[PDB]
Parts: structure tokens; C-alpha cells; sequence
């Protein structure tokens, strides 16, 4: 009993043994015979034609083995690579560069020091072109033509093709009914909320080691891949090498947070270089390149509207999003959802109708969009509705907690078909909201706030108090094959479990942990299902030769997909063990019942066979009608997504004279159904709330008028240290997913999704009594000082 | 991340260091704690051909009182400054300032001399040294000389030091016992250079300010000694009317950069708020 | 041979009954087989 | 190249290095002690932290030649000779003070020196005390618990 | 003895067995069995043995038992994949499985040879558009307990 | 240790070796050219055969110091840079002249010299010509065929069936 450590237990992590001793195996730890190092000469310009590239001095430098340019890639049709969004991205700039720090040439040298020297020797002649960085002007008649490769100067919106800088227009919902409701509603609440550009910034940057074995004709590729099998298939399709001869290995990864889902020029260039040279080629980017050239997150400009009655009943939601995708659309997403699941934006409220429209545009910036615990634009969807709830509440002169309670989808309404198409699986919002409010003493806080505001008006204090609320509904577990696929591959996941003669287990899954504890938690699921101690089970992910095919880890999909597959595969093993038990006990299977770690004869509990005895019997005395052995595989295609939810409350105090904000208390209630490991869930929440704090209060990646990327280094990019990070108070309720094998929903991204609106609503709420209106993030000190300055608080 | 190649030297004495710097020329740079120089070598903004490590020169490390001054060797680390109880008894503002610089690892290596010789207006020690009226002792091929901290900075990376010279020690006048002091810094997070910071030392008698000196950090292309601002406080009870005047005179001489820490107007205003808070804490301590 | 005949497709399989040449030969004839004594590991003793 | 001699994890080490070789690369690439990690290019993250002559040092901000004659301890040198984990390594595991494990070697090396500087630190002293180390996964809360756990174990040894 | 065969989305294969060659050519011959059974060229199939973490459990190679045991398991495992591929083909072509016939590397509708799905198309479909009642993917395992020895 | 300099597979090599280090171990253990194998301790099997200064030599019966200044070709040096296998390597695959592959590197290196000694050998000359190489898998028949194939390829005309 002490040794089981199954579901629900706070099992300590098996990964910690090697990590605490420096024995993890991350990409840059890899060293192979003859291994070279490669890195890029990058663009100093945001938008310009490449007139000439002189690599002669670099190629002549001792220790340099190759310098690749677009000229070299074209013959292999590799100067552009496909993206998950269905567009293409330049591997090495050909005729022009479209964003600062874009890859121009790939230098391969004996080591990273010589490579750095050689990169400085390459000379690029640029012909400057007008820079486009403001998405609101990307489709004006005179806007610069960026994508000359796929678009033709289309300066309008009524031609055969959109506008040369228009990527796509996607809409969903009942437009006629929504418009009609807004045309007659007593109250219409409208604001334009911008979710600013930020970046996932994992502590380990993107990198790989490509090793083409020319003798065998086989490629081995070590890399920071959240979806290694997908990478293998893509590499096969674009290289012509068959999949059984491409061995992709995602080893230990130092955090991903969505940054490592897609492919980057570095991976393609290292592979091409290794194929050319016949020796391994390692590519490891530095932080400045990581933050300025790999997947950004957010950058959504959301014109959000709610229609309501004077008494607070919400009648409809109408939302339009201007999406800034950078120069190439490399936004990760299931192929049929160009704006991800932004259509989950009606949130936790029962509204009759709604309409959502999204326009994506090109700009002279790095690509990305979907990353940093977004769950496929759910961060944006929740921010839009939770901020809209607050601005509607202000307009109605109503307490926003009461506005939410009046509109919550009720427990009995689940499964609930929301007005934009998603059917929520389960949820008990009133109970969670009440537990949260009672825990933080909500009404007492509002009274306190009122007295502090009056004190401010009397000149008795320079601090204002804000109460932020975020009640959210997440949607995670991307997988119904009907509408979810990654470039044509259905979004299922998988598990293979094999029991050895002596009772221990080797199990593998199609997902890939980057710190979420899968090697500890998947074992807990199997432990409970089969009665085998978790320590007798080995979990592996990431080697495409050995792990069953999966779609990877992102969208908090691991528990919904591979977690479900793990339970279903274990149940197949359990079913075969029951047949073995029936044969050994000479009874019908119907006469057996499972009891923790053994099958017993109903009524005759003294007659039983343990899983361990059955595992041995499957090899030693296999029943004649059955195959020897005891193992199973399951590829799980989910019937629906899972919809975890939460109620977050933040109390924030702000010094109006300096703009400095200090979190007084942050309470986070999360309900992700059945909880596999409370300890790990708590760690996920702590990390996610810290990111939310960072995004809402200071993180940003910006571009100036000349296209210069600004703040892309730790000199400015706000990553809190232990001093700035608030203490976190966490709580929960348990509302199982009815369709999931163990009732477990995903939860990894919930803290970020619900946390940003919570922090931003607290800041906005603090200044509401002064009529500041909507304050755009991030809420760092100089910007909050400007809010106070503009409200006349400093004179 | 990768610096250009260079030749490395380990002189055993100040004399040897100075001779080497004089011989080698502009392409040679002294290497102290390396926590400003290596970072810019890694971005290749600095590409020296020679690094002259001062590591083995024992005469560059140390804290002593001499006459009416405390003399601190240029290679004395931030960690050593914080650890000195003698220094905390005589110049408590130094420990307070040092604890607001960088982080533990950087403080184990970074030196007071390197912080003062750098020329980065982001450094905190420069304006503190101007507030305290410290003098920098320099030794070059032509001999020894002294330059007041108040006269040492001309711009970003532009200082009064001459070719072949090493800043060997900082001589700091010891304020009257019982004096008030404070270093108030506003920054985005641990390790960040100030959005604005103020260093203040003052003395009181019979409820009135007798002496007052103010330094402003990172609100101009150089640290600033706010002479007028300190003068207006002398003779006053350090009440709001006096503080308002001091803030006006301090803000008046700022010319901040507009960067990630905010626009110039915000930083000028913050120099004023940090000054008010520092005077308040200094007043309470006096 | 775009739409090869049944016979042509079966022949290309190099399946059952064919004198298919060995895939192991590529590495073995080049000294790239991996036998036990070819193994070298950090700290390995004898 | 310069000839350098030093001690790493209690063992004599001698080597030839270019003066520009950063200590972090000497440790990772020449000595194959890959526990120490690189997380930035501006000296902020501390993932490269090692204990050097009684100090916590960010090895990406020092040249290997500066460490000639030094005594260095890296994460690989924390476990006891018999393999037993140090109080800090055990504490990080018991309190769930790591997830991806990338900042862990640097976090534990800094903590090792922190608990020598202050054997019984308050939470504020711990948070300030690890200010030079960034973590993307944990939100720091459990790292504080891990350090408190280690201090209690260490304080019980005598 | 045993065999595990996994077909990738693009049609190539990784297969492992519980025997262990010491020069008998298993890496070449097991692929030939699978090739004929599935209509996938032998060169598109990778065979591995010997790594206990990855290969299915087997009793090894001796007693000239490889062909009798793992060889049988390879054929039976491949036949499980073929039966699933037939189900996918019936679903895609909208006919009953009984209306399909095998022609080297594809299932054709009886009497209407122009209507067919190749094994390569079926492998992609198993990942791209799995029939509603089937699990995604295309792979199988067999542990073969022989009914008797073979007597050459 | 003695300092030696030589040429292996066309590349200059410089190393330090103890006098007692057998050439086979210098090649396998120090140069990591693990194609050459050890099949015995009495100099009978030839699995360690390398081509040295135009001679077929059993490297387990020579000390590395004896090869100072020599030019050695090992199995790894047989394939062409364009990746194309040599006539002998191709012949061993086409004629099924190997099974476990253990004697193969030595067999091909010996054959490489045999065909330079006699470009068009009879079956009897081939069998005698590889008398210093033992094989446990093939029964030699296909090895003879492989060598005949390679000779015909090199000569541009066949000789014996
Ligand atoms: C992440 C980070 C955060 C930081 N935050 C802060 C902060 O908040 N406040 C702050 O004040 N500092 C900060 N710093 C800088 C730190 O304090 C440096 O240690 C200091 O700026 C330089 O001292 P040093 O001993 O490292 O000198 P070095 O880097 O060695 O040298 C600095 C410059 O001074 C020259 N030099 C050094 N010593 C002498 C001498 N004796 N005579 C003449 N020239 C000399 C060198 O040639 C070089 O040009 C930070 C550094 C880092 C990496
Ligand atoms: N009901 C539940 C749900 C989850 N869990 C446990 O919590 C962990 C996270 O599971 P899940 O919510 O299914 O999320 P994933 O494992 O799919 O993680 C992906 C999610 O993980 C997040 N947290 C991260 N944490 C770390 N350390 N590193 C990243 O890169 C992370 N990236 C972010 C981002 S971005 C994403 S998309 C798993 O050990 C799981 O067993 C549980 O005990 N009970
Ligand atoms: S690698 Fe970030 S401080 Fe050293
Ligand atoms: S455990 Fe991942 S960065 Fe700290
Ligand atoms: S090993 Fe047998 S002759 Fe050399
Ligand atoms: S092929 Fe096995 S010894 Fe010759
Ligand atoms: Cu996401």
C-alpha cells in the first residue's frame, strides 16, 4: 500500500534524481564524433532587398567548413519551409528580409567560438524598403508590399484577393442575430482591448543536433521538440528521406511553454548542413535571438462588445480581432482554426447569441502568435470576456461579481452548447465562485476599498486598492478527429504499455514533457489501474523510433489525450489479465471481481490471482486460447475537449505617485476534474500565475517605427525573480469530465489564461473610481504613472 | 555571447599594470571584476586586444581610515563593502547602496573601482561618491594624481582618466557621527539599473538642517551632484516647502534617457520622488 | 511503369521468395557494424 | 593558449585554453561537466552558477584563465562520495522545487553558498538571497520551501 | 516468440522481433515476410532485434527457431494490420469488406477494379481520417505459441 | 611512450603509443577505426588484416611502433568519397559473401591486395590467396564468387564463371 503511489498521491518526481545532480540530458549536452557547430548571420534590417552577400572572407577563415545562403537551399526547394498555419517561412532570406534578426546565412565551423568569428566576416548589402509595424495600417492602399512571394500588390478589400498584407478573414457565430440584438439592447458596452506581444522565453533556448549518417542513409535529429513525431513526418515530407530512416529524439527539454512546437530555420539548416557534410551539426541559439526570432505570443487587438439589459442580463457578445502575425504566418494551430479557439470567448456565461470575426495581417516582425500557455488563443478569449464583464459592470453601475453570478452557465445546463459552437463538458461555477468569494471575504474587501477611496479623496493616502476577478472556462485536449488535425494528422494521442515477466513495466506515450512531470504522473495512472507500484513502471517519451505516434505536448492536451490513452491501454491489459485469472481459477470471467491488485472469485474471496501472478502466468502458462505476454496499445481519439475552469481573485495596492503596484493577495481556485497529482498541479499553478503576473505587469516585445525589435534581452524583458514574485494561495473544487476515462481535465495553462485578466482587472479596478477607462497592459510603473498623470493626480 | 580573441596579462603590481597599459595602448583594458566589461565584450561592443587582470595586485584591495577619510582599494568587491562592519559604522550609506546593486553573484565579483571607473550612468556608486564628495586616486605613467568624483564623469563611457592610468583607490571624507543618510532606488526588478535613484547625506542640529549633499543616479548621461538642491535644504526644517524647492532644483538638472524604464519626463519626476524619500529617511536617521 | 502491373508491383516488393540482397551488408562491408568490443564509454574499465 | 591548473569537485584539473574561453564553456565543453547551464547572454539568469573559492559566480561572466588556481564546485560535486544527496538536492526533490530542471544546478549551487552565508535565513532573506537566479517553471514558492527544508536538515547534523 | 509492426503515416515501417540474429540475415528476411503480407516494399521496412527495452519479449535465436516462431509472429501481426486496413478501405470506398479483393498492395472493389485504396493510402488515412469505430494508427503485435515444431 | 607519425586511409596521423601496444589495438582503441577485428590469439584468423605499405598484414602480430612512417588502409578507407562502394565491397554484397560480418573487413582488405598481386586469379589462386583469413559463416564459396565479381568489375571483363 505504501509502495503503490497511484492516482491522487503527491508522488515525488522521478525526474528530480538526475536533474538535481546535473545528469539530465538536454540538447547542448550532446557531443558526437566530428560534431561541428552552426549559427546564423542575421539581418540588421526590418525590411530590405538583399543586393549582395559576400561570404568569401568567412569561408576562408580557418575552422569554417561551410557557409550556406538561400542560393544553396533553392536547389533542394528548401529556402522556404512550410508552417503549421499553412503558410511558408523563409529559411534563409532570398530576395529580401522581412524582420530584424531574420536568418540570412548559416555558418558551420569547428566550434561556436569560430562560428561567431566567421559570422562577423560575412558582408550583406541591403536596399531599404518602407517598414510596416502598425497592424492597424497594414491594409491601407499605400501599405508596403511585404510578401512579394505569395501576394501581389492588392491595396484593397474588394478584389479577387483580400489585400497583399491580409492573411485571412475567419468568422463564426450568428451575425444577423447578434447584430439585431445589439440594435435593440438597452445597453451596449464596447472597448478595444489589446493583448500585447510577449514571448514564452523558456530558460533553455531552441536548438538541435542533426546527424546524417551517409553510410547508412539515416538521419538522427536531437532537438527541442514538443511534438517530435510531427517533426519526423514533416522532415520526411520535405527532405525525401523515409520516416523509418529519420530518428527524431526530444531528450530532456528545459521548458517549452509553446516556444518549441514549431520548426525553426536553425533545425532545417543544421539538417541540410549535416546531409551536405556527412558529420553532425549542432545549432544552439542565444537569448537575444530566441526572444527576437522564435514564436512570439499574443498581439491581438480586440474590439469587444457586450449587449445587455439595464438589470444586467447579457444578451449577446460581438467581437472583432485584428491579429498581428508578423512576416510569415507560422502561428501554431489545428489546421482549420486560423484564430485557434478564440471562439470560446463567450466564456462562463449563458448568452443566446454571439459573433466573432478575426482578420490576420502581415507586419515586419518575427512570426508566432500561439505560444506561452495560450491553449490556442484561449488566453485572448478569456481576457476579452473577463475585461468586457468588468467594463459592462462599470457601465451598469453594478458589482462585477454579482454581474457574473447573474449570468453563469448553471451546473444543470451541462453539457452546454455555447453560442460560438463549443459544447462545455461539465462545470459548477456558482459553487466555485461562492467558495472563492467567501475565502477572500469579498464583500468585506469592497467595503474596505470604498473607505480607502474616500480617504484618497480627502488626501489621506496616495495608495489605491483594486480587486481583480477572473472567472474562466478553459478548453483543452485538442483532439476530436472531426475538426482537429495538425497539417492533416488527426489530434489523437497514444500509449503503449508492456508488462515484463516479473511484474515491472515499460510504458511510452506520444506526448513530450518539458517539465510537467509526465514521467512521474503517467505511472500513477497505470499504478491505480493495474495495482502495480508506480516505481515498478518506467515512462518514456520523445524518441520517435520507440514511442507510439502522438501529436505532442501543447494545449494542455497531455492528460486529456495520452492520459486517457494510458488508462484505456491499461484497461485492455486488465481485461486480458481477467481472462488469464479465469483460466487459472477455472471460473467464468463473470465470476471474478477486481480488488485493487488482484482478481477474486465472487463470494470466495480466498480464491484470487494478483496482477503480478497473472503477469508471470502470461509468459509461463499462457492460456491456450490467448497469446502469451501482457501488453496493450491505445490511440485515443477524444469525443470532445475538456473544459476546466477557475475563479481567481487578486487584491492589488498601487502607489499613484510612482505607478508601483504591489500584489497584496492572489487566490487561485482551479477545477480540472480528477486530480492525478496535487503536488504537480500546485507547481503548474505557481509557474503559470508567475507568467501571468509577468505578462500583465511588465513583459513585452516591441518594435519601433524603423522595425527595430526592442526589449528582446533580459536587460529589459521582465522575468520576475523570487523578490518580485507574489506568494500564491491555491484552492480547488473537483468537477470530473464525464467523457474522460479517469475524469481528468487538463490544467497546465489555466493559471496563465485566468491569471492575466485577474491581474489586469485588479489594476483597472483600482483606477475605476477615477474613471481611467480601460488601461492597456502591461501595467508597469511608468505606464501607471502616466495614467495618474493624465487623471491629474500629481498636481 | 562570444567575445573576440585577446591576449591576457596578470601584472603583479600597480607599477607593472601601469607600465603594461602604457605600453599596450588604447587596445588594452584593465580587467577588474569583469561584470561590465565581459558582458560588452560578449556583445562585441568592446573588442580589446589585451586584458590586463588586476587580480594579483593586493595593494588594490582593502578598507582603511586615514586622517579624516576612509580609503578603499579599487579592487574591493561589493560583497566586501557590505561585509565591513567598520565601514557600516563610518559610512552606512555604502552598505545600503551596495545591497541595491545587481545580485549576489555579481556582488561577489564586481568591484567599487570598476563601478566608479566604468562610465555607465547606470552604475550606482558614481553619484553616491559625488554625494559623499569622494576623491579618486589615479596612478599613471606620469605619476599619481587625484580627481574629485564630482569632476570625473563627462558622458557615457567618457571619464577624466587618462591613457595608462589605473584608479587605485577611492578616498571618502567621513561624515559627522550621527549623520543622516539614505540611498533610494526605483528599478523594474532586482538587478536592473535605476529608473532613478537618489543618494543623500545630511546633518541636523536644533531641528534645522546644517549640511546636505545629494547625488542623482541614471537620470542624465552621467551621474549628477545636485549642488543647488542640497544648498536650499540647509537652514530649513526639511519640511514640505524646503523639499519642494530641493525637488525643483534637482529635477532641473536631469536629462534622462527614454528607454524601457520609461520616458524622460517620468524619470525626471522619479528623481524628485526618490529624493524626497531619501531626505525623509535621512532626516529620521540624523 | 506509372501504373505498374500486378507482377511489376510484386517484384518491387522484394518480398517472400526473392533473393533480396542484405541490408546488413552496407555497414558490415564498411566496418560500421557495432559489435561489443567496439563499445567505448566514459570511465570504462576492463 | 594559456596553461591553467585548478581543482574542480575536489579533483586536480590542468588544461590549455584560449584566454577568451568563458568559464561556463570550459566547464561544459572541455570538462564535460554539463550540469551547469546557459540561459542568457547578459548575465541575468544564474543558470551557470558555480561555487568558486567560496563565492557564487556566474561562470558565463568570467574567463577560464581568471579561474587559474581556483577551487570550483559544480552540481556534480554536491552529492556525497557514497552517492547520498546533499540536503539541498534532497530538499528540492521533497518540496517540488524544480520542473524542467534547467535552473536547478545553478539554483542549488547558489543555495549552497547562501546557507553558508546565513544558516538560518528568513523567507525574505532567501528570496533576496537567490535574486540572481531565474526560474521559469516554479514560481519560486517551492524553491523557498526546498531551501528551508535543507536548512533544517543541515541544522540537525551536528 | 514475437513481432511488433508499426506503420508510419507516410507508409514506411518499424518492426521488431524477440529473436536475435548473429548473421542469419533476419534484418533482411523478416522485412520480406512483411513486404509480401502488406504490399509495402521491403526497403521501406526497418527491422530491429536485441534491445530489451524496445523489442517485444522473445526467447531468442537458437534451435533454428526464428522462422518457425518469430517468422510466424511476423506474418500473423502483419495479417492483423491487413485486416484493419481492409476495414479502413471498406469505409473509404463505401462497400462491405466482403466486396473487396487484394491485389498485391491494394484493395479493389470486386468487379470494379478502378475503385481501390493502396496500403500506402490506407496508412495515411489511418492517421488522417480514421473511421469512427476504429482507433487511429496502423500497427499490431503478435506473440506466437506454435502448435508443433517444424520438421525440415 | 613513443611518438609515431603515419598515414591512415590517406590522412596524416600523429600519436603516442607504448612500444608493446599491438597495431590492432592502436587502430581500434586509439584511432577508433573499429572495422578491423580480433578473432584469435595465435595469428591464424586474419580478421585484423590491414593493407600496410603494399602488404597484407595481420595487425595483431605487429606493434604500432613498427608501423611508424607507414601508409595503412583499413576497411573504412575502401569506399569512394562520393559514397560509392569499392568493387570488392559491392561484390561481397552482390554475391552474399558475408553473414555475421566479423571476418569481412579483414577479408576485403586481404582481397584488395590479392587483386593487385594477381588481377585475374583462378578459383584455386583465390582460395590459396585468402588462406590466411578464416570465416565461420560462409563456407567460403560466396567469398570466392565475391572476389571474382570484383575482379571482373575492375578488369571490365569476366574470367571464370
Ligand atoms: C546583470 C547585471 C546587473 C547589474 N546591476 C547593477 C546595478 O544595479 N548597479 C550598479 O551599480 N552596477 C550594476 N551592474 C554592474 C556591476 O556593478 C559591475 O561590477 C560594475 O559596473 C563594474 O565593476 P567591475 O569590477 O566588474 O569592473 P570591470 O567590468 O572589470 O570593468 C569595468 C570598466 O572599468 C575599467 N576598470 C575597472 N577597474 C579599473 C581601475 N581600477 N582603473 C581604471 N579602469 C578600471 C575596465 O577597464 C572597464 O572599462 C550589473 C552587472 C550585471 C552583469
Ligand atoms: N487533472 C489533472 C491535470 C493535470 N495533472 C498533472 O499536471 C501535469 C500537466 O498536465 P496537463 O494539464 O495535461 O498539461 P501538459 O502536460 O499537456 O502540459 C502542457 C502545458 O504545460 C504548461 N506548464 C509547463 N511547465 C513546465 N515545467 N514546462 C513547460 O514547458 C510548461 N509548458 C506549459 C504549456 S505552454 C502547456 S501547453 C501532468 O503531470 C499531469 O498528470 C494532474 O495531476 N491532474
Ligand atoms: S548563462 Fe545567464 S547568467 Fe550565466
Ligand atoms: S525548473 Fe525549469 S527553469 Fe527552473
Ligand atoms: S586477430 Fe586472428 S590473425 Fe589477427
Ligand atoms: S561472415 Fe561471419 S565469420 Fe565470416
Ligand atoms: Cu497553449
Amino acid at each position: 500500500a505504501e509502495k503503490l503511489q497511484g492516482m491522487g498521491c503527491k508522488r515525488k518526481r522521478v525526474e528530480d534524481i538526475r536533474f538535481t545532480q546535473g545528469k539530465g540530458n538536454y540538447v547542448d549536452d550532446v557531443k558526437l564524433p566530428g560534431m561541428l557547430f552552426g549559427d546564423f548571420v542575421r539581418s540588421s534590417h526590418a525590411h530590405a532587398r538583399i543586393k549582395s552577400i559576400d561570404t568569401s572572407k568567412a569561408k576562408a577563415l580557418p575552422g569554417v567548413f561551410a557557409v550556406l545562403t538561400a542560393a544553396d537551399l533553392k536547389p533542394l526547394n528548401l529556402h522556404y519551409m512550410p508552417t503549421l498555419a499553412g503558410d511558408v517561412q523563409a529559411v534563409l532570406a532570398d530576395e529580401k528580409v522581412l524582420f530584424q534578426n531574420q536568418e540570412v546565412a548559416f555558418v558551420v565551423a569547428k566550434d561556436r567560438y569560430v562560428a561567431a568569428d566567421a559570422i562577423e566576416l560575412v558582408e550583406v548589402d541591403y536596399e531599404p524598403l518602407p517598414v510596416l509595424v502598425d497592424p492597424f495600417k497594414a491594409m491601407e492602399p499605400d501599405a508596403p508590399l511585404l510578401r512579394e512571394d505569395i501576394k501581389d500588390k492588392m491595396t484593397g478589400a474588394h478584389g479577387a484577393r483580400k489585400h497583399h498584407n491580409h492573411i485571412f478573414r475567419w468568422e463564426i457565430g450568428d451575425k444577423e442575430g447578434t447584430d439585431a440584438t445589439f440594435a435593440k439592447a438597452e445597453v451596449v458596452s464596447k472597448d478595444m482591448f489589446t493583448y500585447h506581444r510577449v514571448h514564452p522565453s523558456p530558460l533553455e533556448t531552441c536548438q538541435c543536433v542533426a546527424s546524417m549518417d551517409k553510410i547508412k542513409g539515416e538521419l538522427t535529429l536531437w532537438g527541442t521538440f514538443q511534438a517530435p513525431h510531427v517533426i519526423r513526418t514533416v522532415v520526411s515530407l520535405i527532405s525525401g528521406l523515409p520516416e523509418h530512416k529519420i530518428h527524431v529524439i526530444a531528450p530532456d527539454i528545459g521548458g517549452g511553454f509553446g516556444n518549441k512546437v514549431g520548426a525553426y530555420s536553425g533545425y532545417v539548416c543544421a539538417v541540410v548542413a549535416s546531409i551536405v557534410l556527412g558529420v553532425p551539426v549542432k545549432w544552439v541559439e542565444d537569448r537575444m535571438e530566441n526572444l527576437s526570432t522564435t514564436s512570439f505570443a499574443r498581439d491581438y487587438h480586440m474590439t469587444t462588445e457586450l449587449a445587455a439589459t439595464k438589470d444586467g442580463k447579457i444578451l449577446a457578445m460581438r467581437c472583432h480581432v485584428l491579429a498581428d502575425h508578423g512576416a510569415f504566418d507560422a502561428c501554431a494551430d489545428p489546421s482549420k482554426w486560423p484564430a485557434g479557439f478564440m471562439n470560446i470567448c463567450t466564456g462562463s456565461y449563458d448568452m443566446p447569441v454571439a459573433h466573432l470575426a478575426v482578420d490576420g495581417v502581415y507586419t515586419n516582425k518575427a512570426s508566432g502568435g500561439v505560444a506561452y500557455r495560450c491553449s490556442f488563443r484561449v488566453t485572448e478569449a478569456v481576457y476579452a470576456i473577463e475585461r468586457a464583464i468588468e467594463t459592462l459592470a462599470q457601465r451598469l453601475e453594478m458589482d462585477s461579481a454579482d454581474l457574473r453570478i447573474k449570468n453563469f452557465i448553471q451546473p444543470e445546463q451541462f453539457p452546454y452548447m455555447a453560442p460560438l459552437g463549443w459544447e462545455y463538458d461539465s462545470g459548477n461555477y456558482p459553487l466555485a465562485m461562492k467558495k472563492a468569494m467567501d475565502t477572500v471575504g469579498y464583500h468585506q474587501l469592497r467595503a474596505e476599498q470604498k473607505a480607502k477611496q474616500e480617504a484618497f479623496k480627502r488626501g489621506e493616502t496616495r495608495e489605491i486598492m483594486g480587486i481583480g476577478i477572473s472567472f474562466f472556462t478553459e478548453i483543452v485536449g485538442a483532439g476530436p478527429s472531426k475538426n482537429c488535425d495538425i497539417l492533416g494528422v488527426s489530434m489523437f494521442d497514444s500509449a503503449e504499455i508492456r508488462i515484463h515477466p516479473t511484474g515491472s513495466v515499460i510504458a511510452r506515450m506520444g506526448t513530450k514533457s518539458q517539465g510537467q512531470g509526465h514521467e512521474t504522473t503517467y505511472a500513477q495512472i497505470i499504478a491505480t489501474e493495474l495495482g502495480i507500484p508506480a516505481d515498478d513502471i518506467m515512462i518514456e517519451e520523445g524518441n520517435t523510433d520507440t514511442a507510439p505516434y502522438g501529436l505532442g505536448t501543447y494545449g494542455s492536451r497531455s492528460t486529456p489525450t495520452a492520459g486517457a490513452a494510458t488508462a484505456v491501454a491499461a484497461r485492455k491489459i486488465k481485461a486480458k489479465a481477467q481472462m488469464i485469472a479465469a483460466h487459472m481459477l477455472e471460473v467464468h470471467e463473470g465470476d471474478l471481481e477486481w480488488d485493487v491488485d488482484r482478481f477474486r472469485v465472487k463470494g470466495l474471496p480466498e480464491k484470487f490471482k494478483t496482477m503480478k501472478e497473472l503477469a508471470w502466468a502470461s509468459y509461463n502458462s499462457p492460456p491456450p486460447n490467448l497469446e502469451p505476454g501482457l501488453e496493450a496499445v491505445n490511440y485515443y481519439d477524444p469525443p470532445n475537449m475538456t473544459y476546466p475552469f477557475g475563479a481567481y481573485f487578486c487584491i492589488m495596492d498601487i502607489d499613484i505617485d510612482t505607478g508601483v503596484a504591489k500584489t497584496r493577495r492572489f487566490y487561485a481556485l482551479d477545477d480540472c476534474g480528477t486530480r492525478i497529482n496535487p503536488m504537480i498541479i500546485e507547481g503548474q499553478v505557481h509557474g503559470g500565475l508567475t507568467e501571468a503576473f509577468a505578462v500583465a505587469m511588465g513583459q513585452e516585445i516591441r518594435y519601433d517605427e524603423q522595425g527595430n525589435v526592442l526589449g528582446a534581452s533580459f536587460m529589459d524583458f521582465f522575468l520576475p525573480t523570487a523578490v518580485e514574485t507574489p506568494k500564491w494561495e491555491t484552492d480547488y473544487t473537483v468537477t470530473p469530465s464525464p467523457h474522460h476515462p479517469i475524469g481528468a481535465k487538463g490544467v497546465g495553462e489555466s493559471p496563465h489564461v485566468g491569471g492575466v485578466p485577474c491581474f489586469s482587472n485588479a489594476v483597472n479596478d483600482a483606477y475605476a473610481f477615477l474613471n481611467a477607462g480601460h488601461i492597456q497592459m502591461p501595467h508597469d510603473a511608468w505606464r501607471l504613472w502616466k495614467v495618474g498623470e493624465q487623471l491629474g493626480l500629481h498636481v | 555571447m562570444i567575445p573576440g580573441s585577446f591576449d591576457y596579462h596578470r601584472p603583479k603590481s600597480i607599477a607593472d599594470a601601469v607600465a603594461l597599459l602604457t605600453k599596450l595602448g588604447e587596445d588594452a583594458r584593465p580587467l577588474a571584476g569583469g561584470h561590465s566589461l565581459i558582458p560588452i565584450m560578449k556583445t562585441r561592443l568592446a573588442t580589446p586586444e589585451h586584458l590586463v587582470d588586476l587580480r594579483d595586485i593586493g595593494d588594490l584591495v582593502g578598507i582603511r581610515e586615514e586622517g579624516t577619510d576612509v580609503v578603499i582599494g579599487a579592487m574591493t568587491t561589493q560583497h566586501a563593502l557590505i561585509g565591513s562592519d567598520f565601514l557600516a559604522a563610518k559610512l552606512p550609506i555604502i552598505r545600503e547602496t551596495s545591497l541595491l546593486i545587481a545580485d549576489p553573484q555579481i556582488r561577489y565579483m564586481g568591484t567599487i573601482g570598476g563601478n566608479a571607473a566604468n562610465g555607465d550612468p547606470g552604475n550606482d556608486m558614481p553619484a553616491l561618491m559625488q554625494c559623499l564628495g569622494a576623491a579618486y586616486e589615479l596612478t599613471g605613467p606620469e605619476g599619481a594624481r587625484i580627481v574629485a568624483a564630482r569632476d570625473y564623469y563627462q558622458g557615457a563611457y567618457f571619464t577624466a582618466i587618462e591613457p595608462g592610468e589605473l584608479l587605485t583607490a577611492i578616498r571618502i571624507p567621513v561624515p559627522p557621527t550621527g549623520h543622516g543618510y539614505a540611498y533610494e532606488k526605483l528599478k523594474r526588478k532586482i538587478g536592473d539599473y535605476a529608473t532613478a535613484a537618489a543618494a543623500v547625506v545630511l546633518t541636523m542640529s536644533g531641528g534645522k538642517c546644517v549640511s546636505a549633499s545629494i547625488g542623482l543616479t541614471n537620470v542624465a548621461n552621467t551621474p549628477l551632484w545636485a549642488e543647488e538642491a542640497g544648498k536650499v535644504l540647509v537652514g530649513t526644517a526639511l519640511d514640505k516647502p524646503a523639499l519642494d524647492k530641493a525637488v525643483a532644483l534637482a529635477e532641473a538638472i536631469t536629462a534622462p534617457a527614454s528607454d524601457g524604464r520609461g520616458p524622460a519626463e517620468y524619470r525626471t519626476k522619479m528623481a524628485g520622488v526618490m529624493l524626497r524619500r531619501a531626505v525623509e529617511r535621512a532626516k529620521a536617521r540624523a | 511503369t506509372v501504373e505498374p502491373t500486378s507482377a511489376e508491383r510484386a517484384e518491387k516488393l522484394q518480398g517472400m521468395g526473392c533473393k533480396r540482397k542484405r541490408v546488413e551488408d552496407i555497414r558490415f562491408t564498411q566496418g560500421k557494424g557495432n559489435y561489443v568490443d567496439d563499445v567505448k564509454l566514459p570511465g570504462m574499465l576492463f | 593558449k594559456a596553461h591553467i591548473e585548478l581543482t574542480i569537485n575536489g579533483h586536480p584539473v590542468e588544461a590549455l585554453v584560449e584566454p577568451r574561453t568563458l568559464l561556463i564553456h570550459f566547464i561544459r565543453e572541455q570538462q564535460n561537466l554539463t550540469g551547469a547551464h546557459i540561459g542568457c547572454d547578459t548575465s541575468h539568469c544564474g543558470a551557470c552558477t558555480v561555487d568558486l573559492d567560496g563565492m557564487s559566480v556566474k561562470s558565463c561572466t568570467m574567463f577560464a584563465v581568471q579561474a587559474n588556481g581556483a577551487s570550483i564546485t559544480t552540481i556534480e560535486g554536491m552529492a556525497a562520495p557514497d552517492g547520498t544527496l546533499s540536503a539541498l538536492q534532497e530538499g528540492f526533490r521533497m518540496m517540488h522545487g524544480l520542473q524542467c530542471g534547467y535552473c536547478t544546478p545553478g539554483m542549488i549551487m547558489r543555495s549552497h553558498r547562501l546557507l553558508q552565508e546565513n544558516p538560518s535565513p528568513t523567507e525574505a532573506e532567501i528570496r533576496f538571497g537567490i535574486g540572481g537566479n531565474l526560474c521559469r517553471c516554479t514560481g519560486y514558492q517551492n524553491i523557498v520551501k526546498a531551501i528551508q527544508y535543507a536548512a533544517a536538515k543541515i541544522n540537525g547534523v551536528p
